[PDB]
């Protein structure tokens, strides 16, 4: 899953 | 001199903030209301009474103040800007006004005479002096400052003058303000348009002098820019890596001679040639994706030396504001290395360079010999918590029970919370432990990492950087010093996201213990009051750095139709380096500790996105 | 500077040493003084014996006044009275025909000779009741006669006082020192440790730290700290905040709340003042300083502190009416200080320009509304800006009004049953007048000030008789309250 | 304070007298340690050595460093060199090796030590100029060296 928080 | 300017400028803005002040503009209202009193007066006969001649004779000791006042303050304007002037002329020792001065002298370019005075006297100031301020200089070609044609062609010939002293840090930054449109034509107002003229014109012009450099350099930047917007998604599942397809030019680009790598810091001299400088040799024929969805590209340079050098190209990514940060770094830096108190204390921030090459692409430095503090902490096979605390929670685990949660309330995330808080104890104490055997080098690297981490979270808060989870921080193997690599949204811009970020700078369990048994009392506090004093005491320095904005706006702002967001952030900056915020003052050792319980509150962890890792 | 004669200078350097706290260094210099310098003269003797009997150094062995006074305290601690009496009967005389010889003409002159009588009586005083055996009543009314005397004293220089303050400590220390272990000793230990701490805030109140630190030490050599701390703990904590030690004060008086708060159990009322006195006093450290917002330690140390105070007024005492009126004064003048930067900060020019960027927001998301245009992350952006800036500046309403409403019933409760904070009713009009528009506070003035006394107002009369104009459109509620005051006022005083 | 043992409270007394720039007073208070106190210990002797010769007590009479300082200025008033070189040479031997007896491992530890050191280097400087005749060019460039070496001293601390 990704780390950041993507938009 | 110096302080004789210093006074003039001193005095300059308090007139200038009191006539900003509302005390002025209810002045200036009362002062209309007597003008149209005294016209109505005028125009009906009426005989002059007491109240009438009161009452124009207050009128005429007004304007007579207002005009008194405003005489004093352009001739306070005019002693500042010659005083700065004469200091400069056969000045080293006091080089960091020159900010001032600029300050001085952009924000006034509707007056004919300081331009005159400038143009006159400042012109054989040396141009070694500007490089810090160079970019400002570069983004004040818009015509929205109408102050007479005399500015604009002085201001011009500076930064030709500027260029050809110092090709290597002034054609980067013209040929990326010249390249905003140039990946869609490889694949827009009045104002960018001026811009883009006034580069143009720029480029020729130093071309004229320098053709085989700057036709070499241009041709590296279409290079780079046609690299950025190659289409990898088809690589998308290879990591090994990929070989760039012959058509690029980039593979073909090799033995530059005139050419200085863009990605690697070049110390600047008093003389006007360079011939013991690092230049470009040749290119890898292989290349890396970094991950995320807009898969930035990663690549090897070799240069004269032969030294690998490696660095990361970010198509579809807009690093001007990437490029700020770094700029605003390295003068927290350089003032905090020229400040007494701190440069006994060693306070330093780590800084990579960032070099934009067009509005939506641009190339950064590859940080060496760090390590991600995630991939250190929780990594799945070797992780840190696993090898100590094979009784905590995994990772795993943990990344479960958030997903499973994050659908509930605000009581039972915060109850999630705090039982894996309590199941998961923090490991990261061990690093040095298990990096630096010596005592005395144990101690210092942890000093270090302290330290570094103070200077890097009061500037994070005071920039508004919200991105910074584990993957965003790399921690060196040597200097143990944090390096902050992503940057990618800054400038609370967390409060956008649909997560919001309830605090200003990443102060988990895991930092904490790392820093050592006193926390964040002792080292971290009293680095963070003495960085809140810096800034406090050179707010002027970092508000010119910041306020390159309002002329060249970046991508994602201004789009579908004195900026209104730039403005913005401008204020809450002002706001934030002046300790106002609402109306109310605060100590430095007030915001610290106000900061400290923000960071540190379980209450506000809580509400973080899971992927931050708040309780790592 | 060397320059200046020996005669004057080690005078000069010994009253220096004095003023400065330092007692054993002042000792060992005068003993550098004595092996160097071999004949006295009659003022560094004199100074000798007054650092002598100060000290209580009982060591070393006309006479000068300090001479008399060390010589009546040594037969006093020998239990000689026939020379104790002599010597003070010639030491009174002495300073009678020292005093009349000289020309006089001077009132300010006057007042070391007083001090020094005072003293001499004192220690006649303390003489007559150690005569023959002492007594918790005796003692308690040579308090209180003491305390009287000091109240009558608060008008007078420091200088003249100090020596009073000296002596009066020896005399408790000598009375220590001679007293079988029984409730008696526990009395003189509690007579002392308030004397201490009463010459504590004098010394406060004249721009010194060195004695109330040596007040504070003296305390903590006889007192033992328990569980329930008594009321020289917040002495201690408010002599450190006068030293710029304001860290340690803090943490010291943060310590003394936590182990009120957990350990009161109503023991006694004079932990419960002193707990209310000491949660005012945090409040406005925090408040001074400034090291954590308003909202959080308003409600944790000056709400607690008046609830607490109010709960438990049932015996109407003067020491229990005192604190609840500091507290609820402290409390109006916290919410007073924050409602006037509110007002300042919305007055500003910065306010101004947010309110223009605002409403360009509210503009632009209108006609991006008004118009079909898909939500992209710069709308969605904008939006969530112009959401985050309505609920700040909704919330800072709501809290300027909720700190204006807290000021005006705090004045109220103040100058309800309040005599000595009657200055303030003009900010009372101050936050009344200016603010008749809104409809909340005009009803808690006719609800609960309606009561307050009319002749706090007549300073202010002129300004109420001048608000009966119109232009101040707030209601008619406010119009016929102030209306109904004013009459209520004349009738009360005509004149 | 009277917790503190006297073997560290006279001599913390001391130092804040010393930094408050009270020399005759300190003079004075060490007479009166003195009257009272028979036996001298090492560190109160040191300290009334430093105060000796920090004050130009020239009137009071292994050996520590300030003991071996206060000698040689002295014997450098007695125009004596001999005597003097030798307490030099001892104070430096006595310095190095008890710098080195330690565990070391601490940089702050070696700024007295290279302090002191260097005072006694000034002060071989001082005899050597003075040993025969002393000229005006010899003052200068002694001069202009010492404010070079203190521009040199510039970041360190004011203790050393
Ligand atoms: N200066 C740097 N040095 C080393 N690695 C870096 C650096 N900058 C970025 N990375 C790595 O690049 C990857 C992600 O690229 P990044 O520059 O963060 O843009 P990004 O793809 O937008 N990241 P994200 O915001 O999470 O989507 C991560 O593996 C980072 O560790
Ligand atoms: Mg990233």
């Amino acid at each position: 899953p990704p780390l950041s928080q993507e938009t | 001199f110096l302080s004789l300017a210093r006074f003039s400028d001193t005095q300059y803005q308090r007139i200038e903030n009191y006539m900003k002040s509302s005390e002025f503009e209810n002045k200036q209202a009362l002062l209309k209301r007597a003008k149209e009193e005294v016209g109505l007066l005028r125009e009906h006969k009426i005989q002059t009474n007491r109240y009438t001649v009161k009452v124009q004779r207050e009128l005429e000791l007004d304007e007579l103040a207002l005009r008194a006042l405003k005489e004093d303050r352009k001739r306070f304007l005019c002693k500042a800007v010659e005083n700065y002037i004469n200091c400069l002329l056969s000045g080293e020792e006091h080089d960091m006004w020159v900010f001032r001065l600029c300050s001085l002298w952009l924000e006034n370019s509707g007056v004919s005479e300081v331009n005159g005075m400038m143009k006159r006297d400042g012109m054989k100031i040396p141009t070694y002096k500007f490089l810090p301020l160079m970019y400002q200089l570069a983004a004040r070609m818009g015509t929205k400052m109408m102050g007479g044609l005399g500015f604009h062609e002085v201001l011009n010939n500076l930064i030709s003058r500027i260029s050809m002293d110092h090709p290597h840090h002034t054609l980067f930054i013209i040929l990326a303000l010249a390249n905003a449109n140039r990946d869609e034509f490889l694949t827009s107002s009045q104002l960018d348009e001026d811009r883009t003229e006034a580069a143009n014109r720029i480029i020729c012009t130093i071309r004229s002098r320098r053709p085989q450099m700057v036709r070499s350099v241009e041709a590296l930047c279409d290079a780079y820019i046609i690299l950025a917007n190659l289409d990898a998604t088809q690589w998308k599942t290879q990591r090994k890596g990929i070989n760039i397809p012959a058509d690029q030019p980039i593979t073909k680009l090799k033995n530059l001679e005139d050419v200085v790598v863009p990605t690697m810091e070049i110390k600047v001299d008093h003389t006007g040639e360079y011939g013991n400088l690092v230049t470009i040799q040749s290119f890898k024929a292989e290349f890396r994706l970094a991950g995320g969805v807009n898969l930035p590209k990663i690549i090897d340079c070799v240069g004269s030396d032969g030294k690998e050098r490696r660095q990361l190209v970010k198509g579809r990514d807009d690093l001007r504001q990437d490029a700020v940060m770094q700029q605003v770094f390295q003068m927290c830096n350089t003032l905090l290395q020229r400040n007494t108190e701190t440069r006994k204390r060693k306070l330093t921030i780590c800084t990579y360079k960032v070099v934009p090459l067009s509005q939506r692409s641009g190339v950064l430095e590859w940080c060496t010999g760090t390590v991600p503090i995630g991939e250190f902490l929780v990594n799945n096979e070797d992780g840190a918590h696993k090898r100590y605390r094979p009784n905590d929670f995994s990772a795993f685990q943990c990344q479960k029970k958030m997903m499973e949660v994050q659908k509930k309330s605000f009581e039972e995330k915060y109850e999630v919370f705090m039982d894996v808080c309590q199941n998961f104890q923090p490991v990261f104490r061990y690093f040095c432990m298990e990096k630096f055997l010596d005592p005395a080098i144990w101690f210092e690297k942890r000093l270090a990492y302290t330290r570094s981490v103070a200077t890097s979270s009061i500037v994070g808060y005071i920039l508004g950087l919200g991105d910074r989870h584990v993957q965003n921080i790399l921690i060196n193997e040597q200097s143990a010093e944090l390096v902050h690599i992503d940057l990618g949204v800054a400038f609370e811009q967390g409060k956008i996201l649909p997560t919001p970020e309830t605090v200003p700078f990443r102060l988990t369990r895991d930092i904490v213990d790392g820093m050592g048994i006193t926390g964040v009392e002792g080292v971290f506090r009293r680095c963070c009051e003495k960085t809140m004093e810096v800034m406090r005491n050179s707010q002027e320095t970092l508000l010119t750095i910041v306020e390159v904005l309002l002329y060249d706006p970046l991508f994602d702002w201004t789009m579908n139709p004195f900026n209104k967001v730039a403005e913005r952030v401008l204020m809450r900056l002002q706001e934030k380096l002046k300790g106002v915020e609402e109306g109310t003052v605060l100590s430095v050792g007030g915001q610290v500790n106000l900061l400290i319980q923000q960071a540190i509150d379980p209450k506000n962890l809580s509400r973080l996105f899971p992927g931050w890792k708040a309780w790592v | 500077e060397t320059a200046i004669p020996s005669s004057t200078r080690q005078a000069g350097i010994i009253q220096a040493l004095q003023n400065l706290g330092l007692c054993h260094i002042l000792s060992v210099y005068l003993k550098g003084l004595d092996y160097e310098n071999k004949d006295w003269c009659p003022e560094l003797e004199e100074l000798h014996y007054q650092a002598a009997w100060r000290n209580m150094q009982w060591d070393h062995c006309g006479t000068s006044y300090h001479e008399s006074l060390y010589n009546a305290l040594q037969s006093l601690r020998d239990r000689e009275f026939s020379t104790f009496y002599e010597s003070l009967k010639y030491a009174r005389v002495k300073e009678v025909e020292e005093m009349c010889k000289r020309s006089l003409e001077s009132v300010y002159s006057l007042y070391p000779t007083l001090s020094r009588l005072q003293a001499i009586g004192e220690l006649e005083s303390i003489g007559e009741l150690f005569s023959r055996s002492v007594t918790h009543r005796q003692l308690s009314e040579v308090y209180i006669k003491w305390q009287k005397h000091s109240q009558l004293l608060k008008d007078s220089d420091f200088s003249f006082q100090e020596p009073i303050m000296a002596l009066r400590t020896v005399i408790l220390e000598i009375l220590m020192e001679k007293e079988m272990d029984n409730s008696q000793r526990e009395c003189i230990k509690d007579i002392l440790t308030k004397h201490l701490v009463e010459l504590s805030i004098l010394a406060r109140t004249f721009k010194n730290t060195q004695l109330p630190e040596r007040a504070i030490f003296q305390i903590k050599q006889y007192n033992s700290v328990s569980c329930g701390v008594s009321e020289w703990q917040l002495e201690e904590a408010q002599v450190f905040w006068a030293k710029k030690e304001q860290s340690l004060a803090l943490s010291i008086l943060k310590q003394m709340i936590k182990k009120l708060d957990a350990s009161c159990a109503a023991n006694n009322p004079s932990l419960k003042l002193t707990y209310t006195e000491c949660l005012r006093v945090c409040g406005n450290w925090l408040a001074e300083t400034c090291l954590e917002n308003p909202a959080v330690i308003m409600q944790t140390y000056l709400e607690k502190a008046v609830e607490v105070a109010g709960n438990y007024d049932g015996e109407s005492s003067d020491e229990l009416r005192n604190g609840k009126m500091k507290a609820f004064l402290s409390l109006a003048r916290f919410s007073d200080t924050q409602y006037q930067r509110i007002e300042n900060y919305m007055k500003s020019s910065e306010f101004e320009n947010k309110q223009a960027l605002l409403k360009r927001a509210k503009e632009e998301v209108g006609l991006l509304r008004e118009h079909k245009i898909q939500t992209n992350r710069y709308t969605v952006k904008v939006q969530r800006e112009l959401e985050l800036d309505e609920l700040a500046l909704r919330a800072l309403k709501e809290d300027r009004k909720r700190f204006l409403c807290k000021a005006v019933e705090n004045y109220i409760n103040c100058l309800l049953s309040g005599e000595e904070h009657d200055m303030w009713v003009f900010r009372l009009c101050s936050l009344w007048l200016e603010n008749s528009g809104v409809s909340e506070v005009n009803g808690m003035m006719k609800r609960d000030g309606m009561k307050i006394p009319t002749y706090k107002f007549l300073p202010l009369m002129y300004q109420l008789a001048a608000r009966m104009g119109t232009k101040m459109m707030g209601g008619l509620g406010f119009h016929e309250v102030l209306n109904n005051l004013i009459s209520r006022i004349s009738m009360d005083h005509p004149h």
